[PDB]
């Protein structure tokens, strides 16, 4: 990865081992949950495309959700190939030529290329870029290891409400359809799936009711 | 085609001049409907009787508040707030009329005239329309101003309307 | 976090791997009490907001409190509105814009906006205001997780001394209420709830005994 | 209702017992369905507020649905009054004084002075603004009238694939939640909701399958 | 729909409720049948996108048919953005305004921006376009009503050939085919699913014979 200088200027420093281990350490230990996002995006930032490729080839195990990750890298590529076309004619003296959706990945470049890419002027962002494809390509696969769907949950007469609002919320995140809908979920699905004292004690508060009275009125 | 829309500025109830503006609904439609609305008060409120709350000498008046009087509100004929329509015209010079905000999407009333080149402010702030006559109301209207914007005497739009 | 660089210029520097690895396992060991606040307060220094984000995100499940965190950030970002107003119209070009109550926050503000309001001069105290909603939060985190209240702490019959004031001690700083009312609270609980030996031993002492020499008194 | 004559201007004109015979009817045989909202906006187009507390009082019947109607224009005209405070003194000789939300609503103000704001110069839009609150007290009053939520449709081994999206869509635009939670509702709850057999039909063409190749797939 | 008003200047005349009563009432009593589609084209003359939203809004029941008609009409208006980009060219001296899939379709377009494309020099035909877009929908509504094939359509022993050969064309009008295959079918099927006692008697008048000829055969 990049680091800067001094003087203000990045130069290509050779990706660092307990890096490596650590991303290794945290994605058998924690498998795919969806705090692996947040560290995955911490540490490789300003990563070049073959650090990244790197960092996913030296996944053991779990090949199927890493086959995923490749495939939707591949489809997002094609993508970028087909919304811009390079231009014709001649090039002006003070700019050379880009790279292609698959050299965005870095699968068809040098590591010098991938440099003069990050480091030029003005700098192209290829790193940003397949860290945001690896980071759809992570969501997909925290979707598909969720073990329920989101109108399946329904608290049990014994299951305590902190674990019933712990489930949910666990498998909402997971879920990750939209924004609104999410918003428009929590107030509706979190309130009609209640146990029934303790559901129409959240009643009782009415629908501006917010989470935490929602809890302590069930608390004790 | 292009609407345009007048406003006489009085200075605390003194007529000072009229300004008025041609605005580009050719390229900004929704943003041109919007100022020419207001301006004209057929859906019930607008401009008439509000006042440039902020002159800056040399850079902008700006104005629209017309529900808290201090750049804290206005409101579009759309709702409170709408979408920056697109940014095809630039801030090139004095006279061009274009949508204050806070922030990206946030257009409402607010609007301000440029009394200078202002481009810092591309792909900022929506551009919709510049002074036709008036100009030198516009500059006029600077003296009233101060570095921080507060003015000095109250500057109000005295009527406002289309006039083509 | 920004950090003062040699010589005299603040320059961003991300933030390290290895401070979201032990915010990880702080949050995986000790989980939510008390001492929670201090090691967060003091992993976070100077902290852009979106570091704070960062380190909020990577927390993984206990999704009922960091919603309640959520909230209480939104809460805390429309009382600054409502007492705060932001004014529009162009921005001079010498100084940025006051911030929204949702710049603080770090959703619509970009890291170099944040970056701005920090570094510049006056600075924007846009860190430490974000570090104080998320500790209001973690308070009200901190004191939903107690078990018992304070008025339920009783010792045992043979339960020494030590481990009983420990106990209480303890939940009475997890416990939420002024500094005044707590004064109060020691003198009339502390030795009211004791075993009745110890009960008598403490009060020949005295009312206004300090906790050292009502601890040696059943020393043993 | 104001009409435009030859030269162009516009006078009061006296209501049609043919617009209130048939707002009646439609009232009656039609209930309160999503298709009434629609033909009060058409019949009682340029409509005075005086017309307009006709056509609300004329309704016999459904009572209940008249005060909710009647309590929605009451909060939209205290908000307007507060929004809107209207000034006192004298009045300006070519201006008439700007109507209060009360008057706004035409309870306490006579026709001939909702004709003047309505064919003033410029023209205030007291019909419109009441009309918007009327329409926006029908979709709550619709609301209200909605049998069953959105959640708990299911179909039955008997009932055709018809029926259940006729019944799905009638109660999905009863809904009016949103229109993107609509969107995302029509995708998931459509499709999880189907008869075993058609339902593996469905399935069988996949998330990106339209309406009609749905529909035609379960026919015959 | 704007009309053409004395003199020669057209002005908007919004629609009449009896137009609305009308086509409510023939959507009723007639459902879905292959003369809709003209009654439907003939009440809505030169109508405004927003007139004919609300003639759509305005019928009861048969929502399902509706969503067909409104994805088809996006789909419409997606193949119109596809079939018309903005290529680059030198800007025209006289500037008119364009309508968008979505500006045809009335959705985001206000009245006056149609009541402007509709009434400028040159014209722009909005409301043919948003009518053909209409028509698409409600052919393939109408043909999806079909009870049963046209191959099906078959003779009882007794059943006279009057219902039998309107039966027979009555399917045919709603089923969907070019002129030619309609051709070759007449001339297939028709004698060939007749009944076998009149069928001898339309192949001793010959296989080229006109309709009235067979109908005057076996009439009786």
């Amino acid at each position: 990865p990049i680091v800067q200088n001094i003087q203000g200027q990045m130069v290509h420093q050779a990706i660092s081992p307990r890096t490596l281990n650590a991303w290794v350490k945290v994605v058998e230990e924690k498998a795919f949950s969806p705090e692996v996002i947040p560290m995955f995006s911490a540490l490789s930032e300003g990563a070049t495309p073959q650090d990244l490729n790197t960092m996913l080839n030296t996944v053991g195990g779990h090949q199927a959700a890493m086959q995923m990750l490749k495939e939707t890298i591949n489809e997002e590529a094609a993508e970028w190939d087909r919304v811009h076309p390079v231009h014709a004619g001649p090039i002006a003296p003070g700019q050379m030529r880009e790279p292609r959706g698959s050299d965005i990945a870095g699968t068809t470049s040098t590591l010098q290329e991938q440099i003069g890419w990050m480091t030029n002027n003005p700098p192209i962002p290829v790193g940003e870029i397949y860290k945001r494809w690896i980071i759809l390509g992570l969501n997909k696969i925290v979707r598909m290891y969720s073990p329920t769907s989101i109108l399946d949950i329904r608290q049990g007469p014994k299951e305590p409400f902190r674990d019933y609002v712990d489930r949910f919320y666990k498998t909402l995140r997971a879920e990750q359809a939209s924004q609104e809908v999410k918003n428009w979920m929590t107030e509706t699905l979190l309130v009609q799936n209640a146990n029934p004292d303790c559901k129409t004690i959240l009643k009782a508060l009415g629908p501006a009711a917010t989470l935490e009275e929602m809890m302590t009125a069930c608390q004790g | 085609v292009n609407p345009t829309v007048f406003f006489d500025i009085a200075v605390d109830g003194e007529p000072l001049g009229r300004v008025s503006f041609e605005l580009f609904a050719d390229k900004v439609p929704k943003t041109a409907e919007n100022f020419r609305a207001l301006s004209t008060g057929e859906k019930g409120f607008g401009y008439k009787g509000s006042c440039f709350h902020r002159i800056i000498p040399g850079f902008m008046c700006q104005g629209g508040d017309f529900t808290r009087h201090n750049g804290t509100g206005g409101k579009s004929i759309y709702g409170e707030k709408f979408e920056d329509e697109n940014f095809i015209l630039k801030h090139t010079g004095p006279g061009i009329l274009s949508m204050a905000n806070a922030g990206p999407n946030t257009n409402g009333s607010q609007f301000f005239i440029c009394t200078a080149k202002t481009e810092w402010l591309d792909g900022k702030h929506v551009v919709f329309g510049k002074v036709k006559e008036g100009m030198n109301i516009v500059e006029a209207m600077e003296r009233f101003g101060s570095r921080n914007g507060k003015t000095s005497k109250k500057i109000t739009i005295a009527d406002c309307g289309q006039l083509e």
